């Protein structure tokens, strides 16, 4: 149980980048849709920090 | 999801172009990208033809 | 439970992930060593 409540460690951790200058984090496969919104909170504080 | 407008013109174009039925002059994708030296490469494009 | 714990130990494929995630784990050791380097350079 508690080693499949955890998100997969392999297949994560990848930033791609576009043409519009833009980091789009590459979700390639599942796994990182648990982490997303742990992504999300930190790419909002740090735009926040950034503005402040 | 684009960060701005600038961004999905510049796809656009890059995806029309890419294609090669409608041909996209230089100068047009230059003024629609996100570069740092836009206006250099805008000098370097207007310039007329040599004296000669 | 050791042997899983640890970076790396079967398949073949089961390796790789485990070498994988061993990696992604000690990113953080990593980025210690890296700062403390970038400390050091800077003094």
């Amino acid at each position: 149980e508690i080693d499949l409540l955890g998100p997969n460690a392999a297949l994560g951790g990848k930033a791609e980048g576009q043409m519009s200058g833009r980091a789009i984090l590459a979700q390639q496969q599942g796994g990182m849709t648990e982490a997303a919104t742990y992504l999300d909170r930190i790419r909002a504080l740090s735009i926040a920090v950034y503005r402040s | 999801d684009a960060p701005t407008i600038a961004a999905e013109e510049f796809e656009q174009l890059m995806k029309l172009a890419s294609t090669g039925i409608v041909p996209i002059p230089p100068d047009v994708l230059i003024e629609a990208s996100s570069l740092r030296n836009k206006p250099k490469l805008l000098e370097m494009l207007k310039q007329g033809p040599s004296q000669e």
